[PDB]
């Protein structure tokens, strides 16, 4: 469920 | 420009913790750079993540070589404005060897008089230098992107009047330098995987960005699910 920091930065 | 915040006794453990904290902050910049790169931006999210997780160390090593070249004429490794040193400061054999290896790459930038334009395209090629053993989700899209950047570098080098009489030899020296990054980077990653696994015992700290990347990268590398791409091998 919780997104990695890499996924967060790529999708923000 | 990311600062190291270099404090505390000068120990290998403390230097590595400082470098890891710095690497995590540099990685926020690398992801922002990758996100808007033509072609990459189009790859599926799982592939974008896969590529960054395999090549993060290569991207940081290449940027370190560029900083070292621009700020010190490759006499020292310019980690940050407040953290500049070379292999001569290293007492531990492995750490001396890794610094010396990084120093030799940065010296190739002096040998070639590498331009910012060459550096920019070469950095993209490093992001696209390792894939899974069975390929990516969008393997065809990736292959087209990688071919396009190789052609962009080749055209830039061969068309430049600064390279007249030796442009094809220069292009092959640049692609040999990219291949040589695989060897150095494998060695840096072996050291990194060791301090990561022995973090508590060695007292080597890692920021959340690196804990997350290494936790996903390490099982891939350990299982042999990592295919390095070479120009000459
Ligand atoms: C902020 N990083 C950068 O600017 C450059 C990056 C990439 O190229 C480097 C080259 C280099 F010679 C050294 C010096 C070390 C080997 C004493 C470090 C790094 N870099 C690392 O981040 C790094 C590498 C291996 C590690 C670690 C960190 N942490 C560990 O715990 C051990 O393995
Ligand atoms: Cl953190």
């Amino acid at each position: 469920q919780q997104k990695s920091l890499l996924q967060q930065l790529l999708t923000e | 420009i990311v600062y190291a915040g270099y404090d505390k006794p000068d120990t290998a453990e403390n230097l590595l913790s400082t470098l890891n904290r710095l690497a995590g902050k540099q990685m926020i910049q690398v992801v922002k750079w990758a996100k808007v790169l033509p072609g990459f931006k189009n790859l599926p999210l799982e592939d974008q993540i896969t590529l960054i997780q395999y090549s993060w160390m290569s991207l940081l090593s290449f940027a370190l070589s560029w900083r070292s070249y621009k700020h010190t004429n490759s006499q020292f490794l310019y980690f940050a404005p407040d953290l500049v040193f070379n292999e001569e400061k290293m007492h531990q054999s492995a750490m001396y060897e890794l610094c010396q290896g990084m120093h030799q790459i940065s010296l190739q930038f002096v040998r070639l008089q590498l331009t910012f334009e060459e550096y920019t395209i070469m950095k993209v090629l490093l992001l696209l230098s390792t894939i899974p053993k069975d390929g990516l989700k969008s393997q065809a899209a990736f292959e087209e992107m990688r071919t396009n950047y190789i052609k962009e570098l080749r055209k830039m080098v061969t068309k430049s009047p600064n390279n007249s009489g030796q442009s094809w030899q220069r292009f092959y020296q640049l692609t040999k330098l990219l291949d040589s990054m695989h060897d150095l980077v494998s060695d840096l990653l072996e050291f990194c995987f060791y301090t990561f696994r022995e973090s508590h015992a060695l007292k080597v700290e890692f920021p959340a960005m690196l804990v997350e990347i290494i936790s996903d990268q390490l099982p891939k590398v350990e299982s042999g699910n990592a295919k390095p791409l070479y120009f000459h091998r």
